[PDB]
């Protein structure tokens, strides 16, 4: 029955919707609305419908070997998982890396960013905001007309460019063979780009398909391979000899390192002149059209580590500084500790694990991953064939992460509206989120409604970041900042280097017989899709236990033991469809969390 | 009219998918306007829930007998098969019940072929390779975790150009990309044969390039395309970003001791 938890009404009692499976994310997810008499949302369901079983995987096996097996984790986050193993690890036995081990993490880090934003954006999201079929009535000239205006530095501009590719669209359209776009909710009034702004999108949508291959070359070159580049406990296994003897059999020589700063340059280009402009024009357009829903927790809670510090072990310096905030009081950040065990923990009571005691959240240094598999007596179908989940019992594969107890946000929105209240409190660090921020609200309030000849508006970045426009206006800026951040790591590493400092491992303390018998560690990531952790207890040479809690853990989760709504959940709330049948809206708002299921489940 | 490929998803990572859309000769792009229809795969398709399991039974009933699947990832058989759910229902029907009127099976990557990460020890969903489950129709395995981008779009090019499977090895893998060893072509092979390896990291031999057998390196054991092909248009491979191969392209490889332990 109907109850109210953080603000939000929630009643199930409306007509209930089942979107499983929910596509275009990483993995399995199922999710259920109830609408009311006017096709509201007032009830949302977050099922994580896959489990792997990582951390029991992990259990006795030699910590060197664990980045390899947590890697596995996710092929999209792909590194993010490793990286935070070797700090885990590093942080148990207390191993110092080479600067430059450093600073390759950190481009690598960085290009995952930039990769895995565009790919979301273009390759995932963008269908909830364009519509294809609509492309096709474009005006070739019109559509260039648009994009010098969206963006005028772009040189892929012409009419006879828009033309061709919309002449393709129409080939493979007209064969009746529609593939990923067959059975779409196309013509739909939840659809309000121009037909131009379609064509430009779309347009994109192929040029980021081609492009994403050669950013990942970044990750080819320092791990050898993407997906799932290596890493190594104690550094980086690229070893560097710039122009010495054996130079050109080395992972790391100048001309492979020219080739890096190449494919960084390319990249500053393609976030500043194609993905931010688009994100700014389709969110001032979906703006205009009064599209401000699925703020969710946004508004109140949103939490990150904190990462990329501008002086090494020195968090101060965070570039993306993190910490949390509550109750939508941008005016003070808690500062957030993940060795703390009264601060990150989570609950099993509505997922399919078991504790001894499920009314407590557990620190992940204390965590259990135990399946339990098991339906509510409410629900509709069988074990094997469920017709409508059950949200009162256990419903999902997710565990429930909370921050002392508060369901909060996770992501790059998280880590804009961080940014923002640290560069106000006075956090030089911080400035250039701010600066974006504070751009793209002009942008969208003024100065694209101008060139477009609309009206102007007034939101406050307070008004504007807390929706679903806002979560996916702050992943374009991330990846932009984060191209920004690994051009200025690249020059960091070549002066270092030719400084005479080529070091690339800590090897002190890689046999296991140096070790102390017992440690535990941990390692945070500002992962793309939010805050990253592994908590790790070593015994005897061997991983004792193994803690991994990810981002889409705490946006997928289920409801914890007070019934607190987690991120997906909360956003999808108070959302109006224009069709109960089409889940155009709800795929828009999930999508600009960017789940990923084998990522929130492990 | 172009080759229907119905892209299923098991218990995976995702890396098969982003890897085939690294592919550079022929480009992921032109694979799915020109080559296949891609018509269901839940990483890039516009249908979600009922419309997008609509699909499945459309292209089952018009294109019988000539469509591709395709599986990445693979079926738990623990927790009722609950702990991989699709439409409400275990992945494991869904996948007999696609499976059954297929052309032909690819199983890409490790987890379709082997069984992968969630399938060592202790399994705790049981997760099952394909081919342990589907035991009637032809399947192709194309391990490694993920593939090559080339040798995924390779098999596929292979398949739609000739409209047979390629020649397949005794474990199923096909002979054009999976017939050599890493070792037998790894640009390191002369320091190996002049016994001139690394021993820790970074030291003089690694700065050097030398062999990584010492730092465990299957390659001597291990049957892929990475020494020739390489990785992402040929930027690099593990090798040569100076990691010792793992052995990720051999069934149960994360269950032969650590990857720093040095093949006997
Ligand atoms: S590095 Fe590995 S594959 Fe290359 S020669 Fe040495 S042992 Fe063989
Ligand atoms: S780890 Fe895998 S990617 Fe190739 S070099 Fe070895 S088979
Ligand atoms: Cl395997
Ligand atoms: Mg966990």
């Amino acid at each position: 029955s109907a109850y109210a938890t953080q603000g939000f009404n929630l009643d199930d009692r409306g007509r209930r919707i089942v979107v499983d499976p929910v596509t275009r994310i990483e993995g399995h997810m199922r999710c259920e609305v109830n609408v009311d008499a006017n096709n509201v949302i007032r009830n949302a369901v977050s099922t994580g419908t896959m489990w792997r079983g990582l951390e029991v995987i992990l259990k006795g096996r030699d910590p060197r070997d664990a980045w390899a097996f947590v890697e596995r984790i996710c092929g999209v986050c792909t590194g993010c998982h490793a990286l935070a193993s070797v700090r885990a690890v590093e942080n148990a036995l207390d191993i110092r890396i080479p600067k430059n081990a450093h600073l390759i993490r950190e481009i690598m880090a960085k290009t995952l960013q930039v990769h895995d934003h565009a790919v979301h954006f273009y390759h995932l999201h963008a269908l909830d905001w364009v519509d294809v079929m609509s492309a096709l009535k474009a005006d070739p000239k019109r559509t260039s007309e648009l994009q010098q205006l969206v963006s005028p530095a772009h040189p892929l501009s012409s009419a006879g460019y828009f033309r061709d590719i919309q002449n393709r669209l129409k080939r493979f359209v007209e064969s009746g063979q529609l593939g990923p776009f067959m059975n779409g909710y196309w013509g739909s009034k939840a659809y309000v780009l121009p037909p131009e702004a379609n064509l430009m999108a779309v347009t994109h949508y192929l040029e980021a398909l081609d492009l994403q291959k050669e950013w990942v070359k970044i990750h080819t070159i320092f791990g050898g391979k993407n997906p799932h580049p290596n890493y190594l406990v104690g550094g980086v296994p690229c070893a560097i000899n710039l122009d010495g003897i054996g130079a050109a059999s080395a992972p790391v020589n100048m001309e492979r390192l020219s080739f890096v700063k190449a494919r960084i340059d390319e990249i500053i280009e393609f976030n500043k002149n194609v993905y931010v402009p688009d994100v700014l024009a389709i969110g001032t357009l979906y703006k205009q059209a009064g599209w401000l829903y699925g703020g969710g927790l946004a508004a109140t809670n949103v939490l990150d580590y904190g990462e990329y510090p501008n002086v090494a072990y020195n968090k101060s310096t965070d570039q993306l500084p993190g910490g949390a905030i509550l109750n939508g009081n941008w005016d003070e950040v808690f500062p957030v500790d993940p060795r703390d065990s009264q601060q990150v923990q989570e609950f099993v009571s509505h997922s399919w694990y078991k504790y001894a005691d499920e009314s407590v959240g557990l620190h992940p240094w204390d965590g259990v991953t135990e399946p339990n598999y098991v339906l509510g007596a409410n629900t509709k179908g069988t074990r094997t064939r469920i017709e409508q989940i059950d949200e009162s019992a256990k419903y999902s594969w997710i565990k429930s992460p909370r921050w002392r107890g508060h369901a909060m946000e996770v992501g790059p929105l998280s880590r804009y509206i961080l940014a923002y209240a640290h560069a106000r409190s006075g956090n030089k660090y911080a400035e250039r989120p701010k600066e974006q921020l504070e751009y793209s609200a002009q942008m969208i309030n003024s100065a694209i409604p101008k060139a477009l000849g609309l009206p102007e508006t007034q939101y406050t970045l307070k008004q504007l970041l807390p929706s679903t426009i806002g979560r996916t206006l702050a992943r374009a800026l991330e990846s932009q900042y984060c191209g920004e951040m690994m051009h200025s790591d690249w020059h960091d590493l070549v002066a270092n280097i030719r400084a005479g400092d080529t070091a690339t491992a800590n090897v002190d303390k890689w046999d296991p017989a140096t070790w102390p018998l017992q440690a535990k560690g941990v390692g945070t990531v500002a992962a793309p899709r939010g805050a990253l952790g592994h908590w790790i207890r070593i015994k005897d040479g061997r991983i004792e236990n193994y803690q991994c809690v990810v981002p889409t853990t705490w946006n997928g989760s289920p409801r914890d033991y007070k019934g607190q709504i987690g991120a997906f959940e909360a956003s999808l709330m108070n959302t109006p469809m224009v069709n109960p049948e089409q889940p155009v809206e709800i795929l828009r708002t999930l999508h600009s969390f960017d789940p990923c299921l084998a990522c929130s489940t492990h | 009219p172009r080759t229907p490929v119905l892209w299923l998803h098991g218990l995976e990572c995702t890396c098969c998918s982003e890897s085939f859309i690294r592919s550079a000769h022929p480009l992921a792009k032109d694979v799915v306007l020109s080559m296949i229809s891609l018509d269901y795969d839940d990483t890039l398709m516009a249908a979600a829930g009922h419309q997008a399991e609509a699909i499945l039974e459309e292209i089952m009933t018009k294109y019988k007998g000539n469509y591709i699947l395709a599986v990445e990832g693979n079926p738990p058989l623990n927790q009722d098969g609950m702990s991989c759910i699709i439409g409400g229902r275990p992945f494991i029907e869904q996948l007999k019940y696609v499976a059954k009127d297929a052309k032909a099976i690819i199983s890409w990557g490790s987890c379709a072929s082997w069984g992968c990460v969630q399938a060592a020890k202790p399994n705790p969903t049981q997760a099952t390779p394909v081919h342990k489950v589907i035991t009637d129709k032809p399947i192709i395995k194309v391990p490694g975790c993920p593939p090559i981008a080339e040798v995924m779009t390779g098999v596929i090019t292979y398949m739609l150009t000739f409209d047979r499977i390629p020649e397949l090895d005794r474990q199923g893998r096909p002979k054009m990309f999976y017939s050599q060893r890493i070792h037998d072509k790894c640009y390191r092979r002369p320091h190996f044969d002049a016994g001139q390896f690394v021993e820790e990291w970074d030291d003089e031999s690694a700065r050097k390039g030398f062999c990584l057998y010492k730092m465990g390196c299957k390659g001597p054991t291990t049957y892929n395309a990475c020494s020739t092909t390489r990785w992402n248009e040929g930027t690099s491979f593990p090798i040569q970003s100076g990691h010792g191969c793992i052995g990720c392209s051999e069934d149960g490889f994360w269950d032969k001791g650590s990857f720093y332990d040095r093949l006997t």
